[PDB]
């Protein structure tokens, strides 16, 4: 109270010096059930890989990815990130992702990079030098390679001029590798651009068959149906919490509730546009949201020549919630409650008043 | 509840300290304004139990005993015909105190004339 | 932003504060008038024309 | 598969009165004994609304501009209307929208079809006739979900294309009037949000013949067109809308 | 370039109303005291010294 | 009559009706005076001839 009137000696009365906040105990996260999950177990672990001059794309849209799992995934030899972060692959939402999934040699993983330069790189799949998303990599010499050499997986070697990024040519045009005329006929200098690879178990690390699977995010104005999964948290009634129900977060008591919603509503809110009912999106369950007890701090005491004995009242505030004594204007601590009546010395509300004789009320 | 937001509110000084002081001088008012008009007398008058007073009749005025709220039923009628940082602060007098204050200017006005208000 | 909220609503504040003052005023006022009518007309017959 | 319906009878279209119909709720809100002002894309009161036949011989099926939003009203037996047709073009050009219910589920699909100029559904008496396309070259979204649906039936819809979220609100009322739109309240609740992302400009609704050349079951239903407006909502205790006042409508409402 | 001119338009018209409203008071107290007049100067003969 | 000034302006609230109503309560405030004021009789009495 000094401190409040920036004076050492206090004349008698009562003085508002502060302000009783309930503060937030606990915080609780509800959002809703995490299904529709998009189809990476058909993508990373499909049966049968494209090659890459006709690598597969799918696209991932209207669902709902965990990259966690992709991440903490030890199987991968390459987990490498050229526009986004990989710890915030769970927290961003982007429009579409489009995976493009091919097999190569253990020695070309690297040449799937912007700026890189290399024959899969200017032939077989290029990336343009502002690509964002994340290309990932795995070895694949128990599946893949075979005793007798695994040919299947073909790749372009020759082509007059370089890709466009994210660009897939499936053309077999015999390349012209002098000046003859080739009419599709080859010669000493006309060769087949689709060579196979030489995938067999004896090779060292840098020629097995690695399976490459490349992610690229777009953000465009259409909207962003890609999004990180939402680990919700459990919940916690009756206690002056900060709730973050589906986006919508505030500081409450979060009681039940009588109101029965329609199917198709929320929220629930009051004349004053206040939000004081909502829906659990977990269990669909009415919530009333009263807010915590605010309340100002007023201290009620004599002159300082007289006596240093002060009370507190805390305003509309139940004792229960903070010489006790329950006051339709608040809670009064250090007031004896008296049943004689006197006159009105320090007033106090709603016919209480105080007076020193110790301090009374 | 923003602890950014509040500091900065602490760069324009002491606006809340005004808004708060003004309406603390506001609160207060009105419990000044009830007191000078209510609390007039320091004697709180009754009338007799027997109501003689040559054909005049008062009930209408008068308190009810019957009700708990020990108002007139005028008074009834007229209390029956009226319907983020917020408080509300209860008035000092309640409205029973506000009754009984208007009881005992009703049973001077009745019993001793406008003697009461000029003294015995 | 933050900045503009806190104009805005301090503003808004104050307008809000103004208006009761003025308002405080009135009631204050009519409060005297009840006050003098219950010392004149209650406590006291009064020759005061209407 | 097209095929030209060449035995139309020509006629003028109608046009009838909207009432107090076309109201939905703005939002996902609930809200006890209040009276809300809100500022929305909404159908005017007493509105010129267009009326269009199908009957035996009648077969409305044109194409219409979508404006800001479509109002369908439907005065329904049997289930001759199936669906509709969504785009600007209506061709392989861009890219289109189709919502279709037939005799299993619906299927909404975004993708680029080419509409035959007179596209219908067809029940024999069994549903045995599906001439609404003729190709479907590049899909970007496909959503399978649960069936949404004298005159029995009254089926009103608003589409909306808002920020590439597409506003499905429907309200289903069991009428028992012969010919117009029947005079009484009914807010339409939300049903699905579509992520669509598409340039939306024209529409087009899907019709069923009946076959026993065509004939054209009975039916008749009503187009209105959503303009930003400011409507008060009436809230009772259980929180549905009881009541509206248009504020543009007249002096008294305003 | 608006909201600079807005706001500075909109300050100018709190400014004018909340001055309008104290002058509204004022008169609104000077009228009563004009009835008052009316009533116990014309209606009556008062008593009330000056 | 600028419309980007006035959807400029909604985004602050409610002032411009709180000022048109402080306004109307003052207009109406002075019919409300003069009543009080000059209608104290209900009776136009004549002077005699
Ligand atoms: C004074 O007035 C009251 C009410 O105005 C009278 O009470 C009524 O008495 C009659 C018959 O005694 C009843 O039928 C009414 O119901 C009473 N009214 C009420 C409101 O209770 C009372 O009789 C009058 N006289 C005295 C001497 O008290
Ligand atoms: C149904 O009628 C329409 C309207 O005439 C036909 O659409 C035209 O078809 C001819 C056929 O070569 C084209 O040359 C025109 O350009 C089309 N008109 C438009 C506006 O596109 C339609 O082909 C008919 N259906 C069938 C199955 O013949
Ligand atoms: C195959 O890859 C997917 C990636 O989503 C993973 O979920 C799945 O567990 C993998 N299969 C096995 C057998 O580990
Ligand atoms: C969501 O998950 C909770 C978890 O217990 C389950 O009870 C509920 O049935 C699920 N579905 C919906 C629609 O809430
Ligand atoms: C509706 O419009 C048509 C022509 O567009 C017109 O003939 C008709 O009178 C209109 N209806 C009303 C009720 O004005
Ligand atoms: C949508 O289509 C209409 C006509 O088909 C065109 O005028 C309008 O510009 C288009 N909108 C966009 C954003 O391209
Ligand atoms: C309804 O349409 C879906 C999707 O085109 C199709 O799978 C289904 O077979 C259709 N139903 C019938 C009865 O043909
Ligand atoms: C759309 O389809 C046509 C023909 O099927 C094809 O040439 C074109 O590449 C496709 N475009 C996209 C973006 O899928
Ligand atoms: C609200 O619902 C109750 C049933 O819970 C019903 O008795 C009451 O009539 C309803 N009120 C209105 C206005 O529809």
């Amino acid at each position: 109270t000094k401190c409040t009137l920036k004076s050492f000696t206090v004349e008698k009365g009562i003085y508002q010096t502060s302000n009783f906040r309930v503060q937030p105990t606990e915080s609780i996260v509800r959002f809703p059930n995490i299904t529709n999950l998009c189809p990476f177990g058909e993508v990373f672990n499909a049966t049968r890989f494209a090659s890459v001059y006709a690598w597969n794309r799918k696209r991932i849209s209207n669902c709902v990815a965990d990259y966690s799992v992709l991440y903490n995934s030890a199987s991968f030899s390459t987990f490498k990130c050229y526009g986004v972060s990989p710890t915030k692959l769970n927290d961003l939402c982007f429009t579409n992702v489009y995976a493009d999934s091919f097999v190569i040699r253990g020695d070309e993983v690297r040449q799937i990079a912007p700026g890189q330069t290399g024959n899969i790189a200017d032939y077989n799949y290029k990336l343009p030098d502002d690509f964002t998303g994340c290309v990932i990599a795995w070895n694949s010499n128990n599946l893949d390679s075979k005793v007798g050499g695994n040919y299947n997986y073909l790749y372009r070697l020759f082509r007059k001029s370089n890709l466009k990024p994210f660009e897939r040519d499936i053309s077999t045009e015999i390349y012209q590798a002098g000046s003859t005329p080739c009419n599709g006929v080859k010669g000493f200098n006309c060769y087949f651009p689709l060579q196979s690879y030489g995938f067999q178990p004896t090779y060292g690390v840098g020629y097995q068959p690695y399976r490459v699977v490349v992610l690229s995010f777009e953000l465009l104005h259409a909207p962003a149906t890609v999004c990180g999964p939402k680990k919700s948290t459990n919940l916690v009634k009756n206690k002056c919490v900060n709730f973050n129900f589906n986006g919508l977060t505030g500081t409450g008591v979060l009681t039940e509730s009588n109101k029965k919603f329609l199917p198709f509503q929320q929220f629930g809110r009051d004349i004053a546009d206040t939000t004081d009912a909502v829906r659990d999106p977990q269990t669909l369950e009415i919530l009333d949201i009263t807010p915590c007890s605010f309340g100002g701090v007023s201290v009620i005491t004599p002159g300082t020549n007289t006596s240093n004995q002060v009370a507190v009242l805390y305003q509309g505030v139940n004792c229960t919630e903070v010489n006790v004594f329950q006051t339709r204007a608040g809670c009064l601590i250090g007031a004896e409650h008296v049943n004689n009546s006197y006159e009105c010395d320090i007033p106090i509300g709603a016919g209480i008043c105080a007076s020193y004789q110790s301090i009374i009320a | 509840d923003s602890t950014e937001c509040s500091n900065l509110l602490l760069q324009y000084g002491s606006f809340c300290t005004q808004l708060n002081r003004a309406l603390t001088g506001i609160a207060v008012e009105q419990d000044k304004n009830t007191q000078e008009v209510f609390a007039q007398v320091k004697q709180i008058y009754k009338t007799p139990p027997i109501k003689d007073f040559g054909g005049f009749n008062f009930s209408q005025i008068l308190p009810d005993p019957s009700k708990p709220s020990k108002r007139s039923p005028i008074e009834d009628l007229l209390f029956n015909k009226v319907t983020n940082g917020l408080t509300v602060l209860p008035p000092l007098l309640t409205d029973e105190m506000i009754a009984q204050y208007t009881s005992a200017l009703l049973a001077g006005t009745i019993t001793s004339g406008w003697t009461f208000g000029a003294g015995p | 932003q933050i900045d503009r909220l806190i104009t805005g609503r301090l503003q808004s504040l104050q307008t809000y504060v103004t208006q009761q003052l003025i308002r405080a005023a009135e009631i204050r006022a009519s409060a005297n008038l009840a006050a003098t009518k219950m010392s004149e007309c209650v406590l006291g017959q009064s020759k005061r024309v209407d | 598969q097209c095929v030209n319906l060449t035995t139309r009878t020509q006629l003028p279209p109608a046009y009838t009165n909207s009432f107090t119909r076309g109201v939905y709720y703005p939002d996902k809100v609930f809200r006890s004994s209040v009276l809300h002002s809100t500022q929305d894309l909404f159908l005017p009161f007493f509105s010129n609304v267009t009326w269009f036949h199908a009957i035996h011989k009648r077969f409305d099926n044109p194409v219409l501009p979508f404006n800001d939003g479509v109002y369908f009203a439907s005065t329904e037996k049997s289930n001759i209307i199936r669906g509709w047709i969504f785009g600007t073009t209506l061709d392989s050009k861009t890219q289109s929208l189709l919502i279709v219910n037939n005799a299993t589920n619906v299927v909404i699909k975004v993708c680029e079809f080419q509409f035959c100029n007179d596209p219908f559904l067809g029940v024999y008496y069994m549903e045995s006739e599906f001439r609404v396309y003729s190709s479907a070259n590049n899909c970007t979204f496909e959503y399978v979900s649960q069936p949404f649906l004298n005159f029995k039936n009254l089926r009103e819809f608003v589409f909306k294309n808002i920020d590439g979220y597409f506003k499905i609100y429907s309200k289903h009322t069991p009428i028992n009037l012969v010919r117009d739109l029947p005079q009484g309240f009914s807010a339409l609740e939300p049903l699905v949000d579509l992520p669509i992302g598409i340039n939306i400009t024209r529409f087009q609704t899907l019709l069923a013949l009946h076959r026993s050349g065509w004939t054209a079951g009975a039916a008749a239903y009503y187009v209105g067109y959503l303009q930003p407006r400011t409507f008060l909502l009436k809230y009772n205790e259980n929180g549905t809308i009881t009541d509206a006042v248009d504020c543009a409508l007249d002096p008294l409402s305003e």
